[PDB]
C-alpha cells in the first residue's frame, strides 16, 4: 500500500538510529 | 519590577550607578586612527596626613586615549572602593589632578622607538628589583632587563614568572606595572641629559654605573654567592613603612 | 492478557587554606571607616592561601670546587635522589677522571639547575593543590566535590516554567 | 536575608 | 520579536499623552530608533532581508613566533592586514542602485 | 571544574551571548580588539578578558564585578578594560543581579 | 661508559645540533648574530643553548623553568624567556613532562556548562488558549456504518 516510509530520512546530520531513538524517546 | 501601576522608569541602575553610554562616532574615530598605544604607569600614594583616603592602587593607562574622561574613571573607582557620597571634599579632582600630572611627565619611549630600532637593542640591561606584598605574601626579586629592546614585553615576562611561581595574579599586573615604572624611569633620566639614543657614547657617573657589564665568556656562569639575590623569594607576612622627606628633597 | 499481547502492548507504548581576617567583624568595621578615610586599630590583609615560596634558604649552588682549586688550577693551566640519579661507585668515578676545571663551573651550575626545577615542580603541584581548594571554598562548594534565600539561589529563581498548552 | 523572629 | 516588542510597547507609550518619555534621563533610546531606521533604510533600497539570514551571524570564533610559524609551515611537513569600516553606512545616495 | 551553585539570569536581548564564539554586536560595539593595528589588542586578547570577567561575575552573582578587580587580575591598560567592562554590563551578562 | 638515558625528540627536531648552530635559529632568533652588539654574540648563545638542553636532558619530567634560567646564565631575562620559548616551540626542552603538571594559569574555573534563564519582557509571548488535542481522533462509528 501507500505507506510511509519514514525511515528514509537519514540525512548525514541523522541517521536510522538515531531516527529511531527519537520516535521511541519521544514515545517514552 | 514590572508588575506595578504602569509608570516610565528611565534606566534603573545597578550598582548605584547610572549605565555608561558611549559617542560610537569617536570610538570609531579613534579606533581607526589607531597607529601605537603608549601605556604609562601610573601611581597613587595617599596617606592619613594632608589626605583622607589612602588609595594605594596602581594601574596601566593609555596615553593616546583620547576616548574616555579621566575624571569618569577615578569617579567610577572611588565607587568601586565603597566610598559614601561624601567623595569631593575627599576629592575626585585630587586623585584626578595627580593621573593628569603623571601621563604628562611620560615622555614615552624615545629615540629606541621612536627615531630608529635596531633589531636586538643594545647592551642597556638594567637591574630591576621588585618588592610587592599581597595579603600577607611579599615577592622579593630582582633580575636584568635590557631597556634598550623594543620587543621585550612584559606582560609576557610578568604571566610567565607568575606561571612558575603559582601566583595569584595581584602580581600578574604589580611585576608588568613595576617593569613599566622603572624602565620609564630611567628613559625619563636618559632623555633630560640628553643621550642621543643611536649612538650610544653613555658618558656619565650615576648612569653607566646603575648600567650592567658587557657578558663575556666568561661571565656567561654567575657566581654562587651573587646567584643567591637573583631568584624569587616569596617571604609571607605584613608590611610595615613610611615615606615623608617633602622637605629634604626641597 | 494473553502472552502474545504483552509483550507488544508495552513494545508499542513504553510507558586553615585561606590567610585573610577571620574575624567578620573587623572587615566590615574596616570598610566602614574606610569610607570615611581612617584607619583602625587591627590589621587587615587581602585573602590568600597559606605556604610560603621560599627559595636561596632551601637549595644552594653547590661547592664542587675547593678553597683554592680554581687559582692552582689556573697556575697548573687546567631512582632519582632528588632530581639525579644514583650512580655506581666505579662508573662514575673514571667519569670524574675524565673532566677538566674548565667544565667543573658547568656541571655545578648544571646540577643546581636541576635541584632548583625539582624543588619549584613539587611546590608548584602543591599550589595547585590548595588554590583547587581555595576556589571551590570562595564559591559556597564546600570541599573536594531563620535563613530567608535570596532570588539569587539554586532552585529559587522569580522566572516561574511557564508550560505549554499540550502538556 | 537572616529574617529572624 | 526584541525589535518588534519593543517598537510596540514604545508606540503605545508615546502615543499615550499621560506618559512621558524623556531623553535627558536617558538619550541613548532615540540613537537607537535612528541607527535602526538608518539600518531598515539601507536593506530596503538594496532589497536585502534581514532578521532571517541564513549567514553564520557571528564573527571570528576560535610577536617573535610569527616568523617561526611561518617556517613551521615548511618544516612541518619536512602578518594579518587592517581593517576598515564604519559605524553607519553611505546615507542612501552615492549608491550605485540610487540615481 | 566547579558545580553551579547560584542562579544565574541574563536579559532576553542577551540571548546571542555565547562563549568561545564572538557575535557581531561586539565587533561593531568594540572595535579596537578587530582592527588589526595594535598587536597588542588581538581578538583572542578580548576572549580572554571577555570570558575572565563573565566567569568571575557567575561565582558570586551577589557581588558588583568592580572595574578594579578586573583591572588588578590582567594586564592591560584601564582605558580598554573600562570600556569593555561598561559594554559587558550594558548588555545584561555581569552585574545584572 | 658513563650512564646514559632516555631522551624523546619529536621528529621535526632531527635537524638539532648541540654543538652547530642551526639556520633556523638565525632567521627565529635574530637579535643574537647582528654581529653589533658584543653582549649578544653567535658563541655566547651555544652557552645558553647547551645550558638550558643539557639541563633539561638529565631529568626530562621535570619542568625546566625559566627562573632557574636566569638565576644562573646572568643575560637579558626576555632574551633568555624569547630562547626559552623558542626551544618549547621545536620541543627540545620541556616535551617529556606529563601534562597537567606543566604550570596553568592562576584564573577563576571556566563557568561554561552553567544553565542561564532569561528575562523575557511583558508583551513577547502571545496568549494561548485551545490546548491541542494530543490523542488521535477515533473513527469506530464511521467505519462500523
Amino acid at each position: 500500500l501507500k505507506k510511509v516510509k519514514i525511515l528514509e530520512q537519514i540525512d548525514e546530520n541523522w541517521s536510522k538510529e538515531d531516527l529511531q531513538k527519537l520516535l521511541k524517546g519521544i514515545q517514552e | 519590577i514590572t508588575n506595578t501601576t504602569t509608570r516610565v522608569i528611565p534606566q534603573v541602575e545597578v550598582g548605584n550607578r547610572k549605565h555608561y553610554l558611549e559617542d560610537k562616532l569617536k570610538v570609531y574615530k579613534q579606533a581607526m586612527n589607531e597607529t601605537s598605544e603608549q601605556l604609562v604607569p601610573i601611581r597613587l600614594e595617599f596617606d592619613q596626613d594632608r589626605d583622607r583616603f589612602f588609595l594605594r592602587d596602581t594601574l596601566l593607562w593609555n596615553k593616546n586615549d583620547k576616548l574616555i574622561k579621566i575624571e569618569d574613571f577615578v569617579d567610577d573607582m572611588l565607587r568601586d572602593y565603597r566610598f559614601e557620597d561624601a567623595t569631593r571634599e575627599q576629592h575626585i579632582d585630587t586623585i584626578c589632578q595627580s593621573i593628569q600630572e603623571q601621563i604628562q611627565e611620560f615622555q614615552g619611549n624615545p629615540y629606541i622607538e621612536l627615531n630608529q630600532d635596531r633589531l636586538g637593542g643594545d647592551d642597556l640591561r638594567i637591574r630591576i628589583k621588585l618588592d610587592i606584598v599581597v595579603g600577607q605574601n611579599q615577592l622579593i626579586d630582582q633580575f636584568e632587563w635590557d631597556i634598550s629592546n623594543s620587543d621585550n614585553c612584559p606582560e609576557e615576562f610578568a604571566e610567565s614568572m607568575c606561571q612558575e611561581l603559582e601566583l595569584p595574579g595581584e602580581f600578574v599586573t604589580a611585576i608588568a606595572h613595576s617593569i613599566r615604572e622603572q624602565v620609564h624611569m630611567y628613559h625619563k633620566s636618559l632623555a633630560l641629559l640628553g643621550y642621543n639614543f643611536d649612538g650610544s657614547a653613555i658618558e656619565d657617573d650615576d648612569i653607566r654605573s646603575r648600567m650592567l657589564p658587557t657578558i663575556t665568556l666568561d661571565d656567561v656562569y654567575r657566581p654562587a654567592a651573587e646567584s643567591k639575590i637573583f631568584t624569587p623569594n616569596l617571604l609571607q607576612i605584613s608590611a610595615a613603612e613610611l615615606e615623608r622627606l617633602d622637605k629634604d628633597k626641597d | 492478557l494473553s502472552t502474545n499481547l504483552i509483550s507488544k502492548i508495552s513494545l508499542l507504548r513504553p510507558s586553615p587554606i585561606v590567610t585573610e581576617q577571620p574575624s567578620a567583624e573587623i572587615r566590615e568595621a574596616y570598610i566602614e571607616n574606610f569610607a570615611k578615610g581612617e584607619h583602625i586599630s587591627a590589621i587587615v590583609p587581602g585573602q590568600s592561601i597559606s605556604g610560603t615560596l621560599e627559595l636561596s634558604a632551601q637549595f644552594r649552588v653547590p661547592r664542587y670546587h675547593s678553597k683554592n682549586s680554581f687559582q692552582q688550577a689556573l697556575q697548573m693551566k687546567a631512582q632519582y635522589y632528588r632530581g639525579l640519579p644514583l650512580y655506581e661507585k666505579n662508573t662514575l668515578l673514571e667519569r670524574l677522571k675524565q673532566l677538566t676545571p674548565n667544565e667543573i663551573k658547568e656541571l655545578e651550575h648544571l646540577h643546581d639547575a636541576v635541584f632548583v626545577n625539582t624543588g619549584l615542580q613539587n611546590v608548584r603541584k602543591v599550589r595547585t593543590k590548595k588554590w583547587k581548594k581555595y576556589w571551590q571554598y570562595k564559591a559556597g562548594i564546600p570541599i573536594g566535590l531563620k535563613r530567608v534565600p535570596n532570588p539569587n539561589f539554586l532552585g529559587n529563581c522569580n522566572i516561574k516554567d511557564f508550560k505549554p498548552p499540550y502538556i | 536575608e537572616l529574617r529572624n523572629t | 520579536g526584541e525589535i518588534n516588542t519593543a517598537l510596540n510597547t514604545l508606540l503605545v507609550t508615546s502615543a499615550d499623552s499621560n506618559l512621558k518619555i524623556s531623553l535627558v534621563k536617558y538619550p541613548e533610546l532615540l540613537d537607537s530608533l535612528a541607527i535602526l531606521g538608518m539600518n531598515l533604510l539601507s536593506n530596503l533600497s538594496q532589497n536585502v532581508v534581514p532578521y532571517h539570514r541564513n549567514t553564520s551571524d557571528y564573527y571570528y570564533e576560535d610577536q617573535h613566533d610569527k616568523m617561526v610559524d611561518k617556517i613551521f609551515e615548511k618544516v612541518n611537513n619536512n602578518s594579518p592586514a587592517v581593517k576598515q569600516w564604519d559605524l553607519l553606512p553611505e546615507p542612501i545616495r552615492f549608491l550605485p542602485n540610487q540615481f | 571544574e566547579i558545580p553551579q551553585a547560584h542562579e544565574i539570569v541574563i536579559p532576553s536581548y542577551s540571548k546571542w551571548f555565547n562563549l568561545e564564539k564572538i557575535h557581531s554586536i561586539e565587533v561593531q560595539s568594540l572595535p579596537e580588539f578587530f582592527t588589526n593595528r595594535i598587536p597588542s589588542k588581538t581578538p583572542e586578547v578580548y576572549m580572554r578578558y571577555r570570558n575572565f570577567m563573565v566567569n568571575s561575575y557567575r561565582l558570586n552573582p551577589n557581588e558588583y564585578f568592580s572595574v578594579t578587580t578586573a583591572r588588578r587580575n590582567v594586564s592591560g591598560d584601564a582605558a580598554a578594560l573600562f570600556r569593555l567592562h561598561k559594554f559587558l554590563t550594558k548588555w545584561g551578562l555581569i552585574n545584572y543581579q | 661508559i658513563p650512564q646514559a638515558h632516555e631522551i624523546v625528540i619529536p621528529s621535526y627536531s632531527k635537524w638539532f645540533n648541540l654543538e652547530k648552530i642551526h639556520s633556523i635559529e638565525v632567521q627565529s632568533l635574530p637579535e643574537f648574530f647582528t654581529n653589533r652588539i658584543p653582549s649578544k654574540t653567535p658563541e655566547v648563545y651555544m652557552r645558553y643553548r647547551n645550558f638550558m638542553v643539557n639541563s633539561y636532558r638529565l631529568n626530562p619530567n621535570e619542568y625546566f623553568s625559566v627562573t632557574t634560567a636566569r638565576r644562573n646564565v646572568s643575560g637579558d631575562a626576555a632574551a633568555l624567556f624569547r630562547l626559552h620559548k623558542f626551544l618549547t616551540k621545536w620541543g627540545l626542552i620541556n616535551y617529556q613532562v606529563d601534562s597537567k603538571l606543566l604550570p596553568k594559569n592562576i584564573e577563576p574555573p571556566l563557568t561554561s556548562q552553567y544553565s542561564t534563564r532569561h528575562d523575557a519582557p511583558r508583551g513577547l509571548f502571545p496568549f494561548e488558549s485551545y490546548k491541542p488535542s494530543v490523542q488521535l481522533p477515533d473513527m469506530a462509528k464511521l467505519k462500523k456504518m
